[PDB]
RNA sequence: UGAUGUUAGGAGGGCAAAUCCGCCGAAUUUAAGCAUAUAAUUAAGCGGAAGAAAAGAAAAUAACUAUGAUUCCUUUAGUAACGGCGAGUGAACAAGGACCAGCUCAAACGGUUAAUCCUUCGUUUGGUGCAAACCUUUCGACGGAAUUGUCGUUGAAUUAUUCCAUGAAUGCCUUUAAUUUGAGCAAAGUGAGCAGGAAUGCUUCCCCAUAGAGGGUGAAAGGCCCAUAGUUCUUUUUAAUUUAUUCAUUGGAAUUUUUCAUGUCGAGUCGUGUUCUUUGAGAUUGGAGCACUAAUACGUGUGAUACAUUUCACAUAAAGCUAAAUAUAUGUAGGAGACCGAUAGCAAACAAGUACCGUGAGGGAAAGAUGAAAUAGUACUCAGGAAUGAGCAAUUAAAUAGUACCUGAAAUCGUUAAGAUGGAACGGAUUAAGAGAGAAAACAAGUAAAGAGGGGAA
RNA sequence: ACGGACCAAGGAGUCUAGCAAAUGUGCAAGUGUAUAUGAUUCUUUAAACAUUUUAUACGCAUAAUUAAUGUAAUAUGUCCAUUGUAGAUUUGUGGUGCCCCACUUUGCAUACAAUACCGGUAAGCAA
RNA sequence: AUUUCACUCAUAUUAAAUAAAAUAACUCCAAGUGGGCCAUUUUUGGUAAGCAGAACUGGCGAUGAGGGAUGCUCCUAACGC
RNA sequence: UUGUGUUGAAGCGAAAUACGUGAGUUUUCGUGGAACAUCUCCCUAGUGCAGAUCUUGGUGGAAGUAGCAACUAUUCAAAUGAGAACUUUGAAGACUGAAGUGGAGAAGGGUUUCUUGUCAACUGUGAUUGAACAAGAGUUAGCCGCUCCUAAGGGAUAGCU
RNA sequence: AGCACAGUCUUAACGAUGGAUGUCUUGGUUCCUACAGCGAUGAAGGCCGCAGCAAAAUGCGAUACGCAAUGAAAAUUGCAGUGACUGAAUCAUCAGAAUGCUGAAUGUAAACUACACCAAUUCCCUGGGAAUAGUGGUACUCCUACAGAAAA
């Protein structure tokens, strides 16, 4: 709103903030991104070092959907059962959950956290990495691979 | 206007209309109210003003009179009755121009042409 | 919007320096008084507005759906203090109940008379006077831009079907209508005031059970919507202070300089 | 075969452009200089159409459990890529929606008979018009075009079920619902009192509302006038619902059972080399000029890094037509706004692209308001050659509202009064002498008597 | 040293895109109902209301690192939540006036360090 | 080196004095500025200069009041009525 | 939200035993003749002028000042008229001096021509004058010209780009 | 009957000049919706005319500020005039009739109201009469048909 803008403040003031000796001149240093490398060196630098000159191979007509595979770790893997039904595998020591992940969403499952002890479960998915497969056969139970 | 929004309550536009009305419109903005007596006999509520029609002066400096309709000035928007009269700077004799709302009408002058509209409006 | 290229409609340009005369661009020829006059620049008569106007200033705003029903809750709420709507305007000092519930006969009535006679004989005898006397002829240009005139809000009937109600009560100046499904804050809360006096229908008031999800049913109750809580319990500071467990801990009055 | 023909019948040409289609083609600017780059496949120039135009029924994606003509919206994404790798530039597939539609020629096949087409002159039916005029509808003749290729089929037969078109007379056209045009009707005070030139104001006594939108009327009107809510009739066309009975041919089509035949598929084109442009396109994305110049479906083309020998997938180039979803600084009509209010808003609220300027291409203003009513615009007298002034005289509520007419600021000037005044004037501080104006704190509650009023209780 | 003979009206840090910091509001491992569609929405309303009758549109966040094929956060002895110094709050005794001290108990935020593990690179060994 | 445990080193006058010492420490987002000159004392080039170039403090710039008749920089002294 | 107004709004001129440190707010009298606020709390912007050789409009001191100087030169009497140095008549004194302010044409102008009337502005002093203003008139061809012929040249047709 | 020096500057009151301020608005501006070309059967633009008294703008075309027809329906008015007493005075609609010279402009030309060739042309009555130098046609390119000639 014009009503709160900073600009009235200088109303009656003679260079509206902008000072006597050094004015508000029109592009005294250049446009754009123009002095970089030149007088504008030591913004970039200590700001965006890594901004000059390239690396790596190109890759021509890229296509997304070959890579796409989101993520799930194993602390967040009995998190995805209702309390209710989460509680009833806790007393019964017969019976375990099979949990199929790609109905959910994630593609590969990841092997950060912690499992309850003795408390065994089955999943399905398409990639596991090494840790996740070990840390589900440490408490009793199996991966399963679909695709 | 209140529900249909084809025809406009523009002050602007309708101000105008009234203003440059065309001379087969004014006839009809031109009405007057009929008597009480006149509003048994015929089933109407309001009727464009004639020549030769008798009214009573209902309202402005000379409401209370009475006479006879003598002409009608659709230009102006204004009505002349036969005794109202005034006198310019050099004396010679003028009628009072008098609005048609401002006035009832007491009694009419009847013809082939009203009779077919009465009757319709009964 | 202005016009895109209003003041800029000529060939003007500047006499430069020396002639003993400023540096604003002017227009040429001659035989007529307009030439050598100073054409465009914001200080220049018949030049260019400063920033002219565009249509793609941003007019309007995208509000949270959470907030806007947060606030039609809160607002009805209000509606049913006392003391609230007595603060907005309304002048309701011979109600008996301020949430005012109605039988629902009310939803059938035809005619203007019979609904201004309702309204009296509920005790809003003052409350329908003060909307009569309160139509005026408005102050400022508003007038020559179709504003003609300016009159205060009165009460706001609530209904769930309509047979009648809603030709009845309009004519009526100042008194609006609304439906319990399609309830509007700009109606609940006019100006941003709140305390709105409202009046309901019976079965307009037991549709609102239903549709904030105490009573479940299809298609009426909204979906996964759950009421707010307030981070107050029971906001009578006071009654706390002067409990016998808060006043035990309390420590001798001291005194100033 | 060409010229010729005031032979008979017809077509093109110019204007207008906001949205659309094709060509041609800059520089200003940015890079803090500048030449590649950017500005920009833009401005100016030249051509061509419609209510939309253009595009369009795969020589397309993908690499999956696969999708399926074009267009446009949301996203992919400021991403893959291009770049004195600087400044800067920059698409495609999948996903969610709007809409939804498919077809023709060329090439195969038809020769006990071009089946095809056009001009001119005739005739034969039913409906609609007051009239003008129009619609529908078979059957002829003479002449010409065409085998240097019109028309039919969409490989051709056989077998069963079923569907479609065409001819007659005796009847049958009711009822209802929605879209459209133009008309008719449409409630309730012109009651007291005050003040006013005049109520639409104030006080008070009534009322209408499915109508308290807007305008008009001598001052602010739900009940004074037009209209407004509503409703009746009318024209447009389009959905249901209401009857078809009897008989009589001739030709078509879809699927099914078996029989035999594997035919055709767009060339100085595609492609390659080379030169210039253009693109995000990179040992070259599309286009163009020149030189060379293919194959025959097992062939040809695409699968984003240049080669050789191969596998796999997808598609079927070099001919054509086609609604809808999209756009619209133009023309014409309708509606509206937290927009401007006569130095503002379009240049133009007025005999405005006007008056006027330039040889010409072109340039281009200023300027709204008496009063309710002039159907009240200034009668009469005196002075003066006249303009004009004055009145014992005159319109109006008002003329210091008299047409250069609402209100009527400042700069600048006139008149009267009061002050000051030895080579500037005005100022700050502090008092004094004059002059104008003033009682709300700048004294007096209450008490007694009489006179006029206004309220509250019982 | 430059502008200013006088008076009236006009006359200059704004709008849009994109990013960040600060602050207010809502919900919270989630959050934002896109384009559309629906409705006994339709003067106002171009507003407001709704969401498809163990529930995979898209953005940002929830995981990093490498040119890259890719790989991906203590580890099953215990649902436990790495180690130390200072430190807010709490627990139990005593001192001077609920406060401050001397011990005792617990140990937020954060500062300084240590350790373990994930991606890349060296070194050693390597089917 | 580190980790534990036991014992013990002034404090109420504070391991020397003095202290309108916490008006402290740290993080974030931004403005203006980046032509200076002068005085006492030290000091370079120049015959010198109201000339040119440096050092430590205090000023003028950005600042008025009393005094030096007068004066941007000298002396006293810095500013609500 | 809740208020003022034909028993007089906004605006403007002069003011006040008035309030505030201040920007300002409030009130009296006069003029004026039709609309005007909200400070209860919020929204919004083309929102505050001494200057820019600033834009448009109006107005000063200079000032009754500079100036109204080429082309030899005027006088007496009368008429008209409200009013005659510069309208008309008569008498004088003079100039142009046939290479003429004498006659006739072209380019250019467009009614300035004629008769009558006549003075608001113009005719840089006056003005009864006038090319100014108003009403009405006036241009006659077989023989004067154009129209015809061709010139330096222009535009076109066939063809070509 | 008499008395104030003159000029310059300051204050008040009443005026002159000028057009600010307030109020007003048949105008602008933006958005939303709907429809959409015209021309040899002569367009857009240009010029010349038309009224009783008639300059501009507006409207019309030798029938010329308007004809006929259809819907309303008494006046139009500055004077003079015309009007039922309802095809008539006026307003609206607009389908019939009529529509000057030009302009792509198209017989040849163009600071010309200049100059060709071909058919004489139009009207009234039902074969007769009458009038008028008046009317129509003639660009270029192209397609279908036709006509004969000429070349092979
Ligand atoms: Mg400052
Ligand atoms: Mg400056
Ligand atoms: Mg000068
Ligand atoms: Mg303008
Ligand atoms: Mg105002
Ligand atoms: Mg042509
Ligand atoms: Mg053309
Ligand atoms: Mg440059
Ligand atoms: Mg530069
Ligand atoms: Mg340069
Ligand atoms: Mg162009
Ligand atoms: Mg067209
Ligand atoms: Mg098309
Ligand atoms: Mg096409
Ligand atoms: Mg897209
Ligand atoms: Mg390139
Ligand atoms: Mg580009
Ligand atoms: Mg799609
Ligand atoms: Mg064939
Ligand atoms: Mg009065
Ligand atoms: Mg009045
Ligand atoms: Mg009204
Ligand atoms: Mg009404
Ligand atoms: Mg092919
Ligand atoms: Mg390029
Ligand atoms: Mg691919
Ligand atoms: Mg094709
Ligand atoms: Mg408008
Ligand atoms: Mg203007
Ligand atoms: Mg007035
Ligand atoms: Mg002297
Ligand atoms: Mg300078
Ligand atoms: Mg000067
Ligand atoms: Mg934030
Ligand atoms: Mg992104
Ligand atoms: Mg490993
Ligand atoms: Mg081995
Ligand atoms: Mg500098
Ligand atoms: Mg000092
Ligand atoms: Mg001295
Ligand atoms: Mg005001
Ligand atoms: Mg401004
Ligand atoms: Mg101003
Ligand atoms: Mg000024
Ligand atoms: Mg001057
Ligand atoms: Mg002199
Ligand atoms: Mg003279
Ligand atoms: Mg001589
Ligand atoms: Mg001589
Ligand atoms: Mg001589
Ligand atoms: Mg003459
Ligand atoms: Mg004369
Ligand atoms: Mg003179
Ligand atoms: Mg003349
Ligand atoms: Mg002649
Ligand atoms: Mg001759
Ligand atoms: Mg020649
Ligand atoms: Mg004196
Ligand atoms: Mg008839
Ligand atoms: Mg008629
Ligand atoms: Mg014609
Ligand atoms: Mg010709
Ligand atoms: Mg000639």
């Amino acid at each position: 709103a014009t009503r709160f803008k900073k600009n009235r403040k200088k109303r009656g003031h003679v260079s509206a903030g902008h000072g006597r000796v050094g004015k508000h001149r029109k592009h005294p240093g250049g446009r754009g991104k123009a002095g970089g490398l030149h007088h504008m060196r030591i913004n970039f630098d200590k700001y965006h070092p890594g901004y000059f000159g390239k690396v790596g191979m190109r890759h021509l007509n890229l296509l997304k959907n070959r890579t796409y595979c989101p993520t799930i770790n194993v602390d967040k893997l009995w998190g995805l059962l209702p309390e209710e039904k989460k509680k009833e595998f806790s007393e019964n020591k017969d019976i375990a959950p099979v949990i199929d992940v790609t109905r959910k969403g994630y593609f590969k499952v990841l092997g950060n956290g912690k499992l309850k002890h003795n408390q065994p479960i089955v999943v399905k998915a398409r990639y596991f990495s090494s840790v996740a497969e070990k840390k589900i056969k440490a408490v009793g139970g199996q991966c399963i691979l679909v695709a | 206007m209140k529900f249909n929004k084809q025809k406009s309550s523009s002050r602007r536009k309708m101000r105008k209309a009234h203003f440059t009305a065309p001379a087969g419109l004014r006839r009809k903005i031109m009405s007057s109210k009929l008597s009480k007596e006149l509003r048994l006999k015929y089933k109407t509520r309001s009727l464009p003003v004639r020549k030769d029609d008798e009214v009573l002066i209902c309202r402005g400096h000379n409401h209370g009179r009475e006479g006879k309709v003598v002409k009608i000035n659709r230009k102006r928007y204004k009505i002349y009755v036969e005794r109202v009269t005034r006198e310019k700077v050099n004396g010679e004799s003028t009628f009072i121009g008098i609005h048609p709302s401002n006035v009832v009408l007491t009694k009419l002058k009847v013809d082939k042409n009203r009779k077919k509209i009465l009757d319709r409006k009964a | 919007a202005v016009k895109l290229g209003a003041g800029y409609e000529t060939s003007a340009e500047s006499w430069g320096t020396g002639r003993a005369v400023a540096r604003i661009p002017r227009v040429p020829g001659g035989g007529t008084h307009r030439a050598g006059q100073g054409a465009f620049g914001n200080m220049c008569r018949g030049g260019g507005m400063f920033n002219p106007t565009k249509i793609w200033r941003r007019w309007g705003r995208k509000v949270n759906l959470k907030e806007k029903r947060y606030a039609v809750c809160s607002s009805i709420a209000a509606s049913g203090v006392t003391s609230l709507v007595l603060a907005r305007g309304h002048r309701i000092s011979h109600l008996k109940e301020v949430p005012l519930v109605v039988s629902n006969d009310i939803e059938s009535l035809s005619k203007t008379k019979e609904a201004v006679n309702f309204l009296v004989s509920l005790g809003l005898k003052d409350e329908v006077n003060r909307l009569v006397k309160s139509k005026k002829i408005r102050a400022g240009k508003g007038k020559m831009r179709n504003r003609k005139y300016k009159i205060r809000n009165g009460p706001l009937i609530i209904y769930e079907n309509d047979n009648g109600v809603k030709k009845a009560f309009r004519n009526i100046p100042g008194v609006d209508l609304c439906k319990v499904t399609k309830l509007n804050l700009l109606k609940l809360a006019p100006g941003g005031s709140i305390g709105r006096l409202c009046i309901w229908s019976e079965s307009a008031f037991k549709k609102l059970d239903v549709i904030y999800g105490k009573i479940h049913e299809k298609k009426v109750t909204k979906k996964n919507y759950i009421l707010p809580k307030s981070i107050v319990h029971n906001p009578d500071i006071y009654r706390i202070i002067h409990s016998d467990k808060v006043q035990a801990s309390l420590l001798a009055k001291k005194k100033p300089c």
